[PDB]
């Protein structure tokens, strides 16, 4: 049907600049208005800057007022923002949306299509490939019952990863939990498993964690202490 | 009658008394549908934070038989929202703010632009900013390039901490047509 | 400008009920509001534009109303399908376009207790010059829970980094895993490492211990 | 925003046109005027004319007529002048101005000189204003260098390329009734230093491409 | 056309003083007047936009007030950075003026020149003119008198005269004269002298060669 599509992303130098492009597909961009919005990790959307009657106006957010810069290409058919000197501090997914033509009322169908969105991250290069610690269960007699057992990586940038049990066997009560960024600038999450805790003394877990940046993929066996 | 009672000079600028300079004003023209022209002030014009940030409308013309209508909440509009609203000029369906020295001025827009279809009745109600609502339409043909303003300034309103903003009208008019197939 | 918020944070309804979201415009929108949808995994999608009209494709029990204030999204029957953050947008005082904070649906299961588990970090680990322990909560609901570390009897702070999954697509339910960082100078320090876990499912909270030293 | 660029200087000779260019980048051009300022060194400023991008009738001073022109040309965002039949006194900086919305000219460009002086090219001849020689000495003597017999500004003159630029002034240029600038530079130095020490004066005159070092020493 | 009567032509004054700007127009005029500011080889810039409000970025020590036929510009205090040379333009009108301009001198402490004499080099003489540079180094005021005597004989209107502009570094600006001969009025002449009367000397100082 209609499609939208930006690229431009990747790591991002903290003090530079950087130039990101939207192209429609589908769809003649003419006598229609264009916007740009961000939306930071754990925070809601916010617009950024459109532009009207192709390049006629353009409209910028106090923030990034002047420090930004918004160019459409009709012949191209894309859409076009520049970071000009540097900006550091707005770290956010970038979003275009199709909208009416900018004026006193704005009123319409604003965003009836919306593109998938470009990560961009402004921070201090961080690539490195993945470790992995194990994380050993509860082994004890009696009756135990079920006992789990995990693993857990650190640094590793940038997202994302793929963390699988016995070449995706067992997925049966698995859970993966979201990354975090560390205040060393690098991501962290881990992974846990329930099993009975009568096979931990006789079973092999194996956890395949591949990286896809950097191709690092990295196998660890879990037993008890 | 109050289509023509031209006699004030009324000297002033498109800013007014804000500081905000042509380099910031916020430019985006009046909507178009079916071959309209609209850029309605309403809520444009509260009293808000981070102001007061001057609104611009861009009317550019270039078809024939164009018909242009703006539209400015009057007085009591909102609770406490509008009261103090100024309209520049008072008659101004027809007599338009035009630029000469470096000054607004104003001027009849039947002189500039010949043949314009002032209606003095629009929805039954009067041709007027005294209610909020100016209607008229443009001739099929213009000889020469024409431009000429309207004012509705909030700079007056204000809430504690909130002040209103600055409207403008610009209606930008390129030359069009040729004759007109008929009688004079 | 013009701050919109949008108001109560959470949502916990069953699948079917009639979910209503109230949204306020803090000084008026001139019927400019607009309603989307949102997940993580994807772009938000237009669910009403104006005041109350539906969007092209939407399905009918998605519903608007407000006349210029006090606009509210109601879902006539919330399908299991409609759980998802949704946010609001006004476009009657611009720029900037002001968006919503987002309000979050959640499915309300029955409650259900948390499986504590604590784990110890592993003596490869140890070498690498960092230490981390890591304390897991399987199949609870509701989602807020207190996770809280102590020491040797004694109380933490500042050091704790916390995540919560997705609900689960079997039987509706949420895990939490809680870590704490710290030097392996700083580790060897102190003897006992124990983490205490406060739920709305539990009578009283439950405490696991660890010891190594 | 908005940044206003003229060209450079320029020197005609009388009876000839000078034509003057302006830009205006940032903001929008056609409906704001574009004024021009006028002034001869030493004097107050002389206003000229103005015009509207949008109409090509501008309009000049009731004083200035026919000799003064000022169009726009939208196309290139552009305020050309063309000013004719150049005579004595034109010799003055040339300004160019535009209204920003508040009924005054707010911004200003970077200004272009103009020369009207029968006088041509010529390079300058540069001679020594060696220190006072005597066995007086004391830690005070003064020395330079004379610049004589060119046209037209300007002409850049440095010492020891650079150096010791404590005490040094650079004279500004002066008319000869021969049509020929001529300015002189000066250095205090201590007196002991003169023997151990080279100053050496640096002259360039980029009008006629003459760059000239002379070195200064008792006679 | 409107009249800008500036007034007065030039200002001393040192660092933390106040300053009062004036221009007075020929007939009264509602607003509409601007102020430039404007540093030898700098650009007209404005600073005052309106009867008295102030553009983005000028600092908060000026303050205009005034209308009709007198306007008054109020600097309370001078920094290192507001000495320039001011204008006044009119604008009620399209034919704008520009008044003759005010001047802001650095400092105020009268201080002697050091003069200084050089005879003209072989080279030039070679050259059929021979050239004489009085230096007047240092000096304060610039009201400083320079006269040129070749064999105790006045000359006059064969010489002409230079200012630099005043340095904040030590209230220090020089002027150089020079005396213009042809070579063979040179060798006529034996004596060479020039005299400097400034207020700070009590006696005018004379400097002399015999060189001929």
């Amino acid at each position: 049907e209609v499609q939208l599509v930006e690229n431009g992303g990747g790591l991002v130098k903290p003090g530079g600049s950087l130039r990101l492009s939207c192209a429609a597909s589908g769809f003649t961009i003419s006598s229609y208005g264009m916007n740009w919005v961000r939306q930071a990790p754990g925070k809601g959307l916010e617009w950024v800057s459109s532009i009207s009657s192709g390049s006629t106006y353009k409209y910028y957010s106090d923030s990034v007022k002047g420090r930004f810069t918004i160019s459409r290409d009709n012949a191209k058919n894309s859409l076009y923002l520049q970071m000009n000197t540097l900006r550091a501090e707005d770290t956010a997914v970038y979003y275009c949306a199709r909208a009416p033509e900018p004026g006193l009322t704005w009123f319409g169908e604003w965003g009836d299509y919306w593109g998938q969105g470009t990560l961009v991250t402004v921070s201090s290069a961080s690539t490195k490939g993945p470790s992995v610690f194990p994380l050993a269960p509860s082994s004890k007699s009696t009756s135990g019952g079920t006992a789990a057992l995990g693993c857990l990586v650190k640094d590793y940038f940038p997202e994302p990863v793929t963390v699988s049990w016995n070449s995706g066997a067992l997925t049966s009560g698995v859970h993966t939990f979201p990354a975090v960024l560390q205040s060393s600038g690098l991501y962290s999450l881990s992974s846990v498993v329930t099993v009975p805790s009568s096979s931990l003394g006789t079973q092999t877990y194996i956890c395949n964690v591949n990286h896809k940046p950097s191709n690092t993929k990295v196998d660890k066996k879990v037993e008890p202490k | 009658d109050e289509l023509d009672k031209i006699d004030l000079s009324y000297e002033t600028t498109e800013s007014g008394d804000t500081a905000v300079s042509e380099d910031s004003y916020d430019k985006y023209a009046s909507n178009n549908t079916n071959k309209e022209y609209v850029c309605d002030f309403t809520d444009q014009l509260k009293p808000t934070e981070s102001g007061p940030k001057v609104k611009k409308c861009e009317v550019k013309v270039n078809e024939p038989l164009i018909k242009v209508k703006i539209i400015c909440p009057l007085k009591g509009s909102v609770e406490k929202l509008y009261d103090n609203i100024e309209y520049v000029p008072k008659k101004s369906p027809y007599v338009v703010l035009t630029k000469e020295e470096t000054k607004l001025k104003e001027k009849l827009l039947s002189k500039l632009i010949y043949g314009l279809l002032i209606s003095p009745t629009v929805n039954e109600k009067e041709n007027n900013f005294k209610e909020g609502v100016i209607e008229f339409t443009l001739p099929p043909v213009v000889h020469k390039a024409t431009v000429f303003y309207f004012i509705c300034d909030n700079s007056k309103t204000e809430d504690d901490n909130k002040k209103g903003n600055r409207g403008i009208v610009e209606v930008y008019v390129e030359p069009y047509g040729n004759k007109i197939n008929g009688c004079a | 400008e013009i701050v919109l918020t949008q108001s109560p944070v959470t949502l916990s309804l069953s699948p079917g009920e009639r979910a209503t979201l109230s949204c306020r415009a803090s000084l008026s929108i001139s019927s400019s509001l607009a309603w989307y949808q949102q997940k993580p995994g994807q772009a938000p999608r237009l669910l009403i534009y104006d005041a109350s009209n539906r969007a092209t494709g939407i399905p009918a029990r998605f519903s608007g109303s407000g006349s210029g204030t006090d606009f509210t999204l109601t879902i006539s029957s919330l399908e299991p399908e409609d759980f998802a953050v949704y946010y609001c947008q006004q476009r009657s005082i611009w720029p900037p376009i002001t968006f919503g904070q987002g309000t979050r649906l959640e499915i309300k299961r029955t409650v259900a207790a948390p499986s504590v588990f604590i784990f110890p970090p592993s003596d490869e680990q140890l070498k690498s010059g960092t230490a981390s322990v890591v304390c897991l909560l399987n199949n609870f609901y509701p989602r807020e829970a207190k996770v809280q570390w102590k020491v040797d009897n004694a109380l933490q702070s500042g050091n704790s980094q916390e995540s919560v999954t997705e609900q689960d697509s079997k039987d509706s339910t949420y895990s939490l895993s809680s870590t704490l960082t710290l030097s392996k100078a700083d580790y060897e320090k102190h003897k006992v490492y124990a983490c205490e876990v406060t739920h709305q499912g539990l009578s009283s909270p439950v405490t696991k211990s660890f010891n190594r030293g």
